């Protein structure tokens, strides 16, 4: 016969502490619990030595009077060109914060040139995607970014030297680069059959390299170390190798909406962003299964971006709070990934309930471009 | 002590005898789940 | 049977307890099978690449009986 | 030193070259100003279409070299005439300094590369005589060291390298923590302070840091008092010119508050023994400090 | 013209069949991502259950709350209905761009759900609340 729990003592209540008619009640209420009542018998990651961790934002750019819909960091690390629904690209000193690129010419995205001696700007307007090369830079860098090109249709201004025009049926959502240069990877959500479409810039040409396609496509991405494509539909994100054309991995994110995704350069992780507040971290030589969730947003995470050098990699969501997290990857076979937190940027303003839109990584150094919904960019050292 | 007690005097409050680094410590919770334990925490 | 696609997978069910043995096959087209046995499903993971082959046995742990073709 | 005056600019005073009586400005609107000492802009540069960079004098109402943004250093001769204009680098000059007594003079790039440009001994529109190469990241700022043929260059790669212009290499690249902005040699006491991006000074012995904070923010451009060797000021991004001590490293000496701000930041740096601590930044206002 | 912002409408197809809604815009016209005469609709989930005189203000409150969606749905799909449903709380909130943006498809939702409770509480649309029997 398991105790029957004897009720706690005085509470110190008393003539005058500075903390009867009922009294029948509640022993027949005592009495009551003893025939009615159930009775029932009763590692460290140390982020300090660590440290590539950064702090509070130092530089802020302003001059964007709507949302920055998304915002890009040169190769040489010096020139950040964001974008917004204005209409106003602008291009950034990253040192010195001057706006020396005032001309406009909604931009849904911009993504800057892999190669070095070519800084071209695929830049997405509606439907139509620009292929811009500002003349801030060296003339024979406009020439050397001619050459590389000089379904979706191919035409051929405050200094607007446009190159070539692509107009697609639909309004384009994510943009990405091939390592190379040459591939342009155009994605859509609305459409269906030609939802993503794949852009070979020294043929000139542009095509859909899927005969058909399941689920909505939410965003595309190249692979740092091979040519295959990941496309991170609503619900998964499914591996394609194209030189063969078929299907690698298919990844269950357990997600009931993916926002967005970034690839670990070594190529073998991937971190997923999602509409449900939760960061997925997938180790491809793992399991399709999610490696890790992470539900510490309290609104729809928006972007997630690893830093191309530094094991750190962020996420940015609606809240306004950038989460930072560190994350170390070793070739062994025992040692997994080891995720840890590291800092939680704040103080950054939502408008329309929209906070983090988009952020980005320094090319060399631990320092992050957050864009928000007021027009301001933060950059966190 | 009578002085204290005496009648129509003070009285000191009668008592029971049976009455008797952290920002990352705090914030780890990696995927748990159930494992999470800070009911306790919210509580204790 | 399952198929297992990935090494780490293959690593991890070993951890589990469930484990009981492991078998090496090497086959003719120099692709080897490594095969796990569990109290419900023999696991097989197919390595084609001979240098992820044996950094993988190593990598297997010490307690679990590995076995020769 | 007490604030003596300020000088408004059309933009951000990138670069400060302040000397005797000449006070060079370098501005972001592409125009650099050479004031005099009450403050009478002598000569500004035209025609250089592209934002200026730094400001170095080579001597006192003489030439004087003005990088901008277009990757070209024009030396102008003092009305300021542009006697020559070095170009060649990859990336836009980050900073440049001037030396007297050598026509070769070291400019830190933002291609990773620090260029000896040379007013006649450059490969003529001129391109450097030694384009020294080797810091990973973009070489952030140069200054000449105690010897006129060597030049210590701070980048964001947080290695400072001792290049020397007379072999075109670096000597010895000490690395640091964390990745410096602006470098400046005092060869009174044979030491570079290399102001660092984790908003503190690290005053290095070439022959080993010694490290200062204090600063709200990121230590823009730096410049040891000619009055007190002991003494370096400091011009931040928190548009603050906290001017530190050698022996007093618990922080800034004194820390001068800009005379114009507006999150403004302070962005060039100098010191000068008859103008004092020029200072400038994205207040668009030259202050002086006597 | 009997579709119009603030008419109340029965779902025929999908998920939700058989639940009444409200227009919140029409786009009879067409969009590219819709190329037919869709609608945005407010509707109600799940519907409050009955409340009787007894039942304490925590039981009957529990027993009120309104879980709403937010849907496109066609035409053809819509079936109209005489009687009409309006607030100023809920004209515009909706559009393209929130579908787009899904927070601001979840902070409609949840606007949706809280005027919906001062609808109910306060005894309006008792038919609209009163979920159909098919």
């Amino acid at each position: 016969a398991p105790a029957p729990k004897l009720p706690p003592p005085s509470h110190e209540e008393s003539y005058n502490p500075p903390e009867y008619s009922n009294l029948i009640k509640e022993k027949f209420e005592r009495c009551l619990d003893l025939y009615l009542a159930p009775r029932v018998r009763r590692k460290l990651p140390t982020p300090s030595e660590l440290r590539p961790f950064p702090t509070r934002c130092t530089n802020v750019f302003i001059g964007h009077k709507g949302r920055v819909r998304c915002l890009s960091v040169h190769v040489s690390g010096n020139w950040l060109a964001s974008g917004g629904d204005d209409g106003v690209l602008r291009i950034w000193e990253v040192m010195t914060g001057r706006c020396v690129w005032k001309c406009s010419l909604i931009i849904q995205s911009l993504a800057w040139g892999p190669l070095s001696d070519s800084p071209v700007l695929a830049v997405a307007v509606d439907e139509t995607v620009y292929f811009i090369t500002p003349p801030i830079f060296s003339d024979e860098q406009i020439e050397a970014s001619k050459e590389l090109f000089t379904s979706a249709i191919w035409r051929r201004l405050h200094g607007g030297i446009v190159h070539a025009t692509v107009s697609t049926p639909s309004s384009i959502k994510s943009l990405s680069w091939h390592r190379r240069g040459d591939y342009l990877a155009t994605s859509s959500p609305t459409s269906s059959s030609q939802a993503v479409l794949i852009h070979q810039l020294s043929r000139g040409a542009s095509q859909s390299p899927f005969s058909k396609s399941k689920g909505s496509v939410q965003a595309v991405t190249f692979h740092p170390t091979m040519p295959y494509l990941l496309v991170a539909t609503q619900r998964y994100v499914r591996i394609y190798n194209l030189v063969k054309q078929e299907l690698v991995k298919t990844l269950l994110t357990g997600v009931k909406w993916v926002s967005s995704l970034s690839v670990h350069s070594s190529g073998d992780h991937v971190i997923i962003g999602s509409y449900d507040k939760r960061l997925c971290w997938f180790d491809l030589d793992f399991s399709s299964k999610p490696y890790k969730n992470l539900r510490y947003h309290s609104r729809a995470l928006r972007d997630v971006s690893y830093h191309p050098s530094l094991p750190l990699f962020c996420s940015g969501s609606d809240d306004g709070d950038v989460q930072v997290f560190h994350g170390r990857v070793y070739s062994d076979l025992l040692a997994n990934p080891l995720i840890v937190p590291l800092k939680i940027l704040r103080n950054h303003k939502v408008v329309d309930n929209v906070g983090v839109l988009s952020t980005c990584w320094h090319p060399k150094e631990a320092w992050l471009f957050s864009a928000g919904a007021g027009g301001e960019i933060r950059m966190w050292t | 002590r009578t002085d204290l007690y005496a009648c129509g005097a003070t009285l000191p409050p009668h008592l029971s005898p049976f009455v008797k680094e952290e920002k990352e410590a705090k914030e780890l919770s990696k995927m748990m789940m159930s494992n999470k334990q800070r009911k306790l925490y919210s509580k204790l | 049977p399952r198929q297992i696609s990935d090494i780490k997978q293959f690593l991890e069910i070993a951890r589990r307890k469930d484990a009981t043995s492991a078998r090496i096959k090497k086959n003719t087209n120099k692709d080897v099978k490594f095969k796990l046995r569990c109290s419900k499903y023999l696991y097989t993971l197919v390595v084609a690449d001979a240098k992820k082959a044996e950094k993988l046995r190593q990598s297997l742990p010490p307690d679990l009986t590995v076995t020769e073709v | 030193p007490a604030y003596l005056a300020s000088f408004s600019h059309d933009d951000w005073i990138s670069g400060i070259q302040l000397t005797s009586d000449t006070i060079l400005t370098s501005s972001y609107d592409g125009i650099a100003r050479v004031w005099d000492k009450s403050g009478e802009i002598k000569f500004q540069s035209t025609g250089c279409g592209s934002s200026l960079k730094s400001a170095s004098w080579h001597i006192p109402n003489q030439s004087f070299l003005t990088a901008s943004l277009d990757q070209k250093i024009f030396h102008w001769v003092i009305s300021g005439i542009l006697q020559t204009l070095f170009v060649g680098h990859k990336d836009i000059v980050e900073r440049v300094r001037s030396l007297e007594s050598s026509s070769v003079f070291i400019s830190a790039s933002a291609d990773n590369t620090v260029g000896i440009w040379d007013f006649e001994r450059s490969p003529e529109a001129r391109s450097p005589l030694i384009l020294c190469e080797g810091h990973t990241g973009p070489v952030m700022d140069i200054v000449f060291s105690d010897d006129p043929s060597v030049a210590y260059s701070v980048g964001q790669d947080h290695t400072i390298k001792t290049w020397d212009l007379i072999t075109g290499q670096n000597v010895d690249s000490k690395i640091t923590k964390a990745p410096l902005l602006c470098v400046e040699k005092l060869t009174d006491l044979h030491l570079v302070i290399c102001g660092s991006s984790a908003r503190h000074i690290v005053v290095h012995d070439p022959r080993v840091s010694h490290t200062l904070s204090g600063h709200k923010n990121l230590v823009s451009g730096l410049s040891a008092s000619p009055e007190n060797p002991y003494m370096f000021a400091s011009v931040s991004h928190d548009n603050t010119c906290r001017v530190w001590d050698v022996r007093a490293t618990s922080g800034s000496i004194y820390t001068i508050s800009r005379a114009e701000k507006t999150w403004d930041k302070l962005f060039a740096v100098d010191w000068n023994k008859s103008i004092g601590i020029v200072t400038g930044g994205t207040d668009k206002q030259l202050q002086i400090n006597q | 013209k009997i579709l119009k912002p603030g008419k109340v409408a029965l779902i025929t197809r999908g998920r939700f069949a058989g639940k009444k809604v409200v227009i919140l815009q029409a786009i009879d016209q067409g969009s590219k991502s819709h190329p037919f005469g869709h609608a945005v609709v407010a509707g109600v989930e799940r519907y409050p259950l009955k409340v009787t005189k007894s039942m304490g203000a925590k039981r009957i409150a529990r027993r009120s709350r309104v879980k709403p969606f937010i849907k496109v749905v066609n035409y053809n799909h819509l079936m109209p209905t005489r009687y009409a449903l309006e607030l100023d709380n809920l004209k515009g909130l909706i559009t393209a761009d929130t579908f787009k943006e899904p927070t601001q498809r979840s902070a409609a939702r949840k606007t949706v759900k809280k005027t919906f409770e001062e609808k109910y509480q306060s005894g309006k649309s008792a038919w609209f609340f009163t979920p159909l029997r098919f």
